[PDB]
RNA sequence: CCGAGGGUAGGGCCCGUGACUGGGGCGAAGUCGUAACAAGGUAGCUGUACCGGAAGGUGCGGCUGGAU
RNA sequence: UGGGAGAGGGUGGUGGAAUUCCCGGAGUAGCGGUGAAAUGCGCAGAUACCGGGAGGAACGCCGAUGGCGAAGGCAGCCACCUGGUCCACCCGUGACGCUGAGGCGCGAAAGCGUGGGGAGCAAACCGGAUUAGAUACCCGGGUAGUCCACGCCCUAAACG
RNA sequence: CGAUGUCGGCUCGUCGCAUCCUGGGGCUGAAGAAGGUCCCAAGGGUUGGGCUGUUCGCCCAUUAAAGCGGCACGCGAGCUG
RNA sequence: GAAUGCCGGCAUGAGUAACGAUAAAGAGGGUGAGAAUCCCUCUCGCCGUAAGCCCAAGGGUUCCUACGCAAUGGUCGUCAGCGUAGGGUUAGGCGGGACCUAAGGUGAAGCCGAAAGGCGUAGCCGAAGGGCAGCCGGUUAAUAUUCCGGCCCUUCCCGCAGGUGCGAUGGGGGGACGCUCUAGGCUAGGGGGACCGGAGCCAUGGACGAGCCCGGCCAGAAGCGCAGGGUGGGAGGUAGGCAAAUCCGCCUCCCAACAAGCUCUGCGUGGUGGGGAAGCCCGGGUGACAACCCCCCGAAGCCAGGGAGCCAAGAAAAGCCUCUAAGCACAACCUGCGGGAACCCGUACCGCAAACCGACACAGGUGGGCGGGUGCAAGAGCACUCAGGCGCGCGGGAGAACCCUCGCCAAGGAACUCUGCAAGUUGGCCCCGUAACUUCGGGAGAAGGGGUGCUCCCUGGGGUGAUGAGCCCCGGGGAGCCGCAGUGAACAGGCUCUGGCGACUGUUUACCAAAAACACAGCUCUCUGCGAACUCGUAAGAGGAGGUAUAGGGAGCGACGCUUGCCCGGUGCCGGAAGGUCAAGGGGAGGGGUGCAAGCCCCGAACCGAAGCCCCGGUGAACGGCGGCCGUAACUAUAACGGUCCUAAGGUAGCGAAAUUCCUUGUCGGGUAAGUUCCGACCUGCACGAAAAGCGUAACGACCGGAGCGCUGUCUCGGCGAGGGACCCGGUGAAAUUGAACUGGCCGUGAAGAUGCGGCCUACCCGUGGCAGGACGAAAAGACCCCGUGGAGCUUUACUGCAGCC
RNA sequence: GAGCUAGCCCUGGCCAGGGUGAAGCUGGGGUGAGACCCAGUGGAGGCCCGAACCGGUGGGGGAUGCAAACCCCUCGGAUGA
């Protein structure tokens, strides 16, 4: 049956992407908290 | 003149229709509609604030005329009488001498080709618009101004009226639709007649998808949700209200006024509405 | 082929009968009131409507087949 | 052809008297109601009186033992649309007449549908009184209805 | 109670005997036939339907008879629900 | 040494279940150390509105080639979506961007909020919508509307020539719109040809034939033809389109009007450029100078912005055209022609799936386009088949029980069972025929019956064409033939009678309930005069509504029919400028602390002083409520009638053992051989009853009762047969569970149900296929139940607060 | 966190084939005029049958599954809420 994942590249981008972290002060605290902790990646992947 | 049908299905054995029979034109002037936002009853915080709305058929606004002393003593011809999905009554399509050309609400009576005119010295005729001070007392008026210079407020549904009463001072003292005797100064602009279309109100739905063509979305008795959702919830099996007679929020709704008390327009309310 | 009739299926008219039920008729001396006949003690009657244990009452209009 | 009388019918206007309610003024201990009362209303200021307003319904006198209509029925006043009818003249048609099973239309009140309207009145209903009782008669309230439009109903002591 | 699945049915039996029938008896208010009552006896047998979830019970048609109990009110790692 | 402890390792179960759709395999020949599994050929089977083909998303090298097989692949592996390496994606015209706007998002102005922030007009962003210029073929191991070839086209820049008042982010036009139905003409696609081209074939009884078999096109600029779309021209006036305007709008006049002209598409043709089969021979060659023609069918696509009808009344903005404004008229714009200029990103491959979403090469899920032929009335249904694609990544045997899926069955026919659950039956089309009841539509496919194939003959009308022929479509009558059987296979209602509930189509507990529940048109009450009420928000601001009482909110009821009674004492709500109570505040009689005093400081009576409450009324489709006892009729019985107590008032019509009735399987009647159910009645209704509506009701229902007919493996009562498993052999190889075990029966005992204790009895050691009585078998620290001064949801006239309102 | 699901907003797309035959319109009849009747035309509808598509009624199977909701048969809707 139809599972809850259902990838789309422009969703993912637009809403944990990059500029929708920095835009919102909860945001900027992922950020900030993934940088402290060393992330490699501080945001999900997606090729746009 | 409402329009019946046979009993060929189970809903058009109840359906009525309008007749249209005033309609004259069927297609809606270009340079005056604009698109209507649909909401579907959400405010501008995405939130639902008025329950049940959305989903019906799609329409244009088109913009309407409710000042009319924009063009006092400028005669227009009544081109023609259409239709208008954005409220009960129908409209009329005015070509003013100017050129200029404007939707106003089609009063009963209003014959295409006819003529009418603003101002406070236009004949007393169906269809013209003049200060609430220059019309006779006795006179049927409506898409009346509630305050001078604001626009056309009250009677503006199909089969509506206000009637003047009598004058005191700088007032007038109308009947508006509900029975409610109220003063309106009289520099208020009003249109003699009454709002067509007075057969609108026998119109018998007929079938639940017609709600839904109207944006109605079907109501939910609070006696059918649980006590998270309304007073009149819960209960094994059916219940009696058990309480008063109350809203999702707990107000009472048999009875219970809620026109604010200190309003300033009460000095202007002679007689609440009755019956 | 037609064909007495037999069979299957579905209708129409009539008769009989049926738990129970409706009122009707009748029946020397039952119970309740007293509507009508006199102005019958609220003139009667009337078509209709609503109501009431019951006759009846009341409303609306009509008739005199009503009195003084 | 020329005239006549008439609440004959339909539509739309519009006129005053009265009732009720509302507003203002003035005024005080009752008013109302009956056979007598009581319920009811009234010092939160009623009744009685004056001025203003709103709304519905019915048209006093004229008015009659009257008039009109096929009947049911029709009553302020005005205009318009419209029917029946009578008289004069003796002009025209030339028996073109009478009645009429069915059919069709009309048909008081009450009642029914859908809108409206609602002052007075008032089935139902409540209360007061009377009474052995009083699901009545009398009194205080009062909803349909009574009024308008359209559509039904088609009854009668629709009787001379 | 860190789980012993709980009514009825179906299936599959097995046991007790305070025995429904069949076999053997004594007494009889046992003429005969047919019963009653008690004793001995558990080898075998003990039907099919209507109603109800029903156990049970009533009813129909039969029968030699249409027995009563136990087995976690036998039997859900066998079924049903 | 224990914590259902933690981490790791390794056992047991066990060579056990399983190896993932029952579409299916066999053989020969290659290769290799090794082959059921890789390659090739032949045979067989499966999909074919797909299991084929092309897009979009998503995935991200999986693509192609060489080398390779440790691991991955449910077996094997020489193979592979795997390992290593090399290669591979080419655009002015395809898609997106340098264009437009939609919701929404953002947001100079501006508004609001302790902070963070929230709003907000314009503007900007935002697409699978608007707009915009490329078609056919060839080529690579792998890209192609991209490279190549042929024929077309767009914009930008510059110049030449011609024309014109040129000029815009501003005005206007246009863009520009629904649903259903639909005309004409075409194209796509398809069928046939006794015509054209073709390698060949004659078999096994016949056929050298009007035989068989294969193919018979695609793209094309200008011009032309056919079919359509769009559009009146002129003149005068002019105060409107937020400046101007010759534009547009409005008024008038003349003329034109189912046309025509102009304009723009579609289709046809068209210089020209391509393609071109079977077969045969090693993707190629050949066929081949391939032929490329006629007839018919024909779209849901095209002409299109076409036509009609209807009500629920159907985006925006740019491109484009027109108007003028500053300006400028040596400019500029328009037309034509010529040269130059034309950027960024995507493009591989999978794409109903082994490459996407489901931990897996997972029987699930995934949007758009194409989707051939024949027959069955039609069709995207069904059967078979084309092109193309597959046989589902363990096999080989055997022919037990038992399980699954399937076929048949003597006599019976619901006796099965909670229930005809399940499975039979029925089954398409044509014709005949069809009841109660009804709201007149319906009920209706009611019911029930008849026909159905093939052959010859006669004949009716329509389409195309020409009026005929041919092809094609709908029939009509007559005579025959065969079989058990003609919708001969596949796809395709069993029917009826009668109750309950709900009017109806709809909706719902994703994943145990689809219903009588929710919704529904409709009815009523109630609030709301507009900066409405109400809702979300601290606010600003929104929704309501660019609506205005024929409207909007809340509540109940629930199509429709006939109706909806009595009680306002309590609660609610509505009305009531009196009266009672009443907080802060006003007032300050009169006291007190202190000071030598002036004073400073404190307490404080009457009285004035809101809402609320009290009080007086009203109000039921507001919350709600609608009696007890005793007596009485000329048979008995029962009480129309009476007495009395209480009430705010004592349940009306209608209905009633009911989805409600305890006693209960009430009683009587019906149906049955028999009926705790069902239906009809009665009424001492434990405990119906009138918008938490009462009683009905045609139609409707995968709702729930009861009955009958038809038919059956449901059953008496079972039997046989099929395939997939189970079983055996080769390959791969789990699991929960498990204190250890050398783990029998009885009768007892024991914490009260013992393999483990006592006494007896029985018993050689170890497996395999089976069955489930026990190991109080497994699973889950019982959901029930209680306990904990444990938790949470929910209620209210529990307590206490808060929002909100007064 | 609304890439699942629930509602709404914007913009697109989809629904083989067959059946029934409302209004209107035309004509005929009818009448003083009418209503109205009949035939043809017409093509309405939360109409009917049935694929795609959306569902999930009953039963069976599955139950360390192919699958943490699947499979088979059967069944509802299918121009509309
Ligand atoms: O809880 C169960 N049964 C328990 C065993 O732990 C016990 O046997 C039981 C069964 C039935 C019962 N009853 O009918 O009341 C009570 C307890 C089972 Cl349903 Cl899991
Ligand atoms: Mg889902
Ligand atoms: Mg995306
Ligand atoms: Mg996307
Ligand atoms: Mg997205
Ligand atoms: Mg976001
Ligand atoms: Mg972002
Ligand atoms: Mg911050
Ligand atoms: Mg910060
Ligand atoms: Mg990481
Ligand atoms: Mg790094
Ligand atoms: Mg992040
Ligand atoms: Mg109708
Ligand atoms: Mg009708
Ligand atoms: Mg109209
Ligand atoms: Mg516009
Ligand atoms: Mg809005
Ligand atoms: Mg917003
Ligand atoms: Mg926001
Ligand atoms: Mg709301
Ligand atoms: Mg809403
Ligand atoms: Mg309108
Ligand atoms: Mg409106
Ligand atoms: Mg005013
Ligand atoms: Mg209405
Ligand atoms: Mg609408
Ligand atoms: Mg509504
Ligand atoms: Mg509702
Ligand atoms: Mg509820
Ligand atoms: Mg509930
Ligand atoms: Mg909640
Ligand atoms: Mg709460
Ligand atoms: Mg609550
Ligand atoms: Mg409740
Ligand atoms: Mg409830
Ligand atoms: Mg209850
Ligand atoms: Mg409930
Ligand atoms: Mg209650
Ligand atoms: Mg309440
Ligand atoms: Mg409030
Ligand atoms: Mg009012
Ligand atoms: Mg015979
Ligand atoms: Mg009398
Ligand atoms: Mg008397
Ligand atoms: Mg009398
Ligand atoms: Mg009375
Ligand atoms: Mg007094
Ligand atoms: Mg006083
Ligand atoms: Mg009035
Ligand atoms: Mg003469
Ligand atoms: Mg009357
Ligand atoms: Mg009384
Ligand atoms: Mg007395
Ligand atoms: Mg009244
Ligand atoms: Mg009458
Ligand atoms: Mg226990
Ligand atoms: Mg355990
Ligand atoms: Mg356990
Ligand atoms: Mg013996
Ligand atoms: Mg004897
Ligand atoms: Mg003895
Ligand atoms: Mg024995
Ligand atoms: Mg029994
Ligand atoms: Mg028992
Ligand atoms: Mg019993
Ligand atoms: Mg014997
Ligand atoms: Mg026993
Ligand atoms: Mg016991
Ligand atoms: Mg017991
Ligand atoms: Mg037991
Ligand atoms: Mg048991
Ligand atoms: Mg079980
Ligand atoms: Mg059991
Ligand atoms: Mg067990
Ligand atoms: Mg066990
Ligand atoms: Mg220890
Ligand atoms: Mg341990
Ligand atoms: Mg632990
Ligand atoms: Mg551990
Ligand atoms: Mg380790
Ligand atoms: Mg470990
Ligand atoms: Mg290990
Ligand atoms: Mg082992
Ligand atoms: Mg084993
Ligand atoms: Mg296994
Ligand atoms: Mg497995
Ligand atoms: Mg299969
Ligand atoms: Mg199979
Ligand atoms: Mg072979
Ligand atoms: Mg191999
Ligand atoms: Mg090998
Ligand atoms: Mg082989
Ligand atoms: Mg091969
Ligand atoms: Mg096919
Ligand atoms: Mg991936
Ligand atoms: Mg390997
Ligand atoms: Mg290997
Ligand atoms: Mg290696
Ligand atoms: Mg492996
Ligand atoms: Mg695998
Ligand atoms: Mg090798
Ligand atoms: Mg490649
Ligand atoms: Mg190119
Ligand atoms: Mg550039
Ligand atoms: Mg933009
Ligand atoms: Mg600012
Ligand atoms: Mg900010
Ligand atoms: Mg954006
Ligand atoms: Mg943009
Ligand atoms: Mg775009
Ligand atoms: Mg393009
Ligand atoms: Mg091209
Ligand atoms: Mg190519
Ligand atoms: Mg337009
Ligand atoms: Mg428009
Ligand atoms: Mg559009
Ligand atoms: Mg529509
Ligand atoms: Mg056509
Ligand atoms: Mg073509
Ligand atoms: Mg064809
Ligand atoms: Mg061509
Ligand atoms: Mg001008
Ligand atoms: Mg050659
Ligand atoms: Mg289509
Ligand atoms: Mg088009
Ligand atoms: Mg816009
Ligand atoms: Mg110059
Ligand atoms: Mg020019
Ligand atoms: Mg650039
Ligand atoms: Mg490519
Ligand atoms: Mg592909
Ligand atoms: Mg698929
Ligand atoms: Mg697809
Ligand atoms: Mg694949
Ligand atoms: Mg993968
Ligand atoms: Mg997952
Ligand atoms: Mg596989
Ligand atoms: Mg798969
Ligand atoms: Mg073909
Ligand atoms: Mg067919
Ligand atoms: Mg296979
Ligand atoms: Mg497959
Ligand atoms: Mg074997
Ligand atoms: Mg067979
Ligand atoms: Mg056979
Ligand atoms: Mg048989
Ligand atoms: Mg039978
Ligand atoms: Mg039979
Ligand atoms: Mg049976
Ligand atoms: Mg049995
Ligand atoms: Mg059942
Ligand atoms: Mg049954
Ligand atoms: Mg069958
Ligand atoms: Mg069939
Ligand atoms: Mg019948
Ligand atoms: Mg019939
Ligand atoms: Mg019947
Ligand atoms: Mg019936
Ligand atoms: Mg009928
Ligand atoms: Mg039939
Ligand atoms: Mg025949
Ligand atoms: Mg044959
Ligand atoms: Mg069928
Ligand atoms: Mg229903
Ligand atoms: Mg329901
Ligand atoms: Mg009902
Ligand atoms: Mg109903
Ligand atoms: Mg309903
Ligand atoms: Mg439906
Ligand atoms: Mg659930
Ligand atoms: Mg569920
Ligand atoms: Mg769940
Ligand atoms: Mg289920
Ligand atoms: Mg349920
Ligand atoms: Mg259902
Ligand atoms: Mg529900
Ligand atoms: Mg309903
Ligand atoms: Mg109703
Ligand atoms: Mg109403
Ligand atoms: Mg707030
Ligand atoms: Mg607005
Ligand atoms: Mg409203
Ligand atoms: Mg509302
Ligand atoms: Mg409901
Ligand atoms: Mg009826
Ligand atoms: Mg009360
Ligand atoms: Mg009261
Ligand atoms: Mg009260
Ligand atoms: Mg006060
Ligand atoms: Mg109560
Ligand atoms: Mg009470
Ligand atoms: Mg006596
Ligand atoms: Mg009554
Ligand atoms: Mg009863
Ligand atoms: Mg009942
Ligand atoms: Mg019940
Ligand atoms: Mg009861
Ligand atoms: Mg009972
Ligand atoms: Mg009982
Ligand atoms: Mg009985
Ligand atoms: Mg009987
Ligand atoms: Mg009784
Ligand atoms: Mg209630
Ligand atoms: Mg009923
Ligand atoms: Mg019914
Ligand atoms: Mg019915
Ligand atoms: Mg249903
Ligand atoms: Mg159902
Ligand atoms: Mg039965
Ligand atoms: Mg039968
Ligand atoms: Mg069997
Ligand atoms: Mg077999
Ligand atoms: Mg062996
Ligand atoms: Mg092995
Ligand atoms: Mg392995
Ligand atoms: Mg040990
Ligand atoms: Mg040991
Ligand atoms: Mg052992
Ligand atoms: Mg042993
Ligand atoms: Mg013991
Ligand atoms: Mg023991
Ligand atoms: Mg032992
Ligand atoms: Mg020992
Ligand atoms: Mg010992
Ligand atoms: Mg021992
Ligand atoms: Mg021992
Ligand atoms: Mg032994
Ligand atoms: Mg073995
Ligand atoms: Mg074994
Ligand atoms: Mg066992
Ligand atoms: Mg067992
Ligand atoms: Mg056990
Ligand atoms: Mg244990
Ligand atoms: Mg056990
Ligand atoms: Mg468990
Ligand atoms: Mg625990
Ligand atoms: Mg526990
Ligand atoms: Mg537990
Ligand atoms: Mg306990
Ligand atoms: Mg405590
Ligand atoms: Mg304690
Ligand atoms: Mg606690
Ligand atoms: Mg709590
Ligand atoms: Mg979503
Ligand atoms: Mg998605
Ligand atoms: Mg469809
Ligand atoms: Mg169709
Ligand atoms: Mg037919
Ligand atoms: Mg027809
Ligand atoms: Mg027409
Ligand atoms: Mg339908
Ligand atoms: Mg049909
Ligand atoms: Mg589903
Ligand atoms: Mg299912
Ligand atoms: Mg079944
Ligand atoms: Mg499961
Ligand atoms: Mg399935
Ligand atoms: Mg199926
Ligand atoms: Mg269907
Ligand atoms: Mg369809």
């Amino acid at each position: 049956m139809k599972r809850t994942w259902q990838p789309n590249r422009r969703k993912r981008a637009k809403t944990h992407g990059f500029r929708a972290r920095m835009r919102t002060p909860g945001g900027r605290k992922v950020l900030k908290r993934r940088r402290q902790k060393g992330r490699w990646r501080l945001t999900p992947a997606v090729r746009k | 003149a409402v329009k019946k049908f046979k009993p060929y299905t189970p809903s058009r054995r109840f359906m009525t229709v309008a007749d249209f029979s005033e309609i004259t034109k069927t297609e809606p002037e270009k340079s005056l509609v604009k698109p209507l936002k649909k909401t579907g009853g959400r405010n501008n915080q995405g939130r639902i604030t008025v329950r049940f709305r959305g989903g019906g058929h799609k329409r244009l606004y088109r913009i309407i005329d409710f000042k009319r002393w924009d063009k006092v003593g400028i005669p227009a011809k009544v081109a023609a009488i259409e239709y208008d999905p954005n409220r009960s009554a129908r409209i009329a399509l005015l070509h003013y001498v100017d050129g200029e050309k404007r939707y106003i609400i089609a009063p009963d009576g209003l014959q295409v080709g006819q003529q009418v005119v603003a101002g406070p010295d236009a004949p007393i005729q169906v269809g013209n618009a003049l200060p609430l001070r220059f019309i006779p007392v006795g006179t049927v008026v409506h898409a009346v101004e509630l305050e001078p210079k604001k626009g056309a407020k009250l009677a503006r549904a199909a089969g509506t009226s206000a009637q003047i009463q009598g004058r005191e001072g700088d007032y007038v003292i109308l009947r508006l639709p509900s029975g409610e005797l109220r003063k309106v100064h009289g520099e208020c602009y009003a249109t003699v007649g009454a709002v067509g279309n007075a057969d609108h109100k026998n119109i018998v739905l007929g079938k639940a998808g017609r709600s839904r063509w109207l944006g109605r979305r079907p109501h939910v008795r609070g006696a059918a949700m649980n006590p998270v959702d309304h007073p009149h919830g819960g209960g094994e099996g059916r219940a009696p209200r058990g309480r008063p007679p109350a809203s999702p929020w707990g107000w009472q709704t048999k009875g219970l006024k809620t026109r604010k008390r200190r309003k300033p327009s009460s000095r202007f309310i002679i007689a609440r509405r009755k019956k």
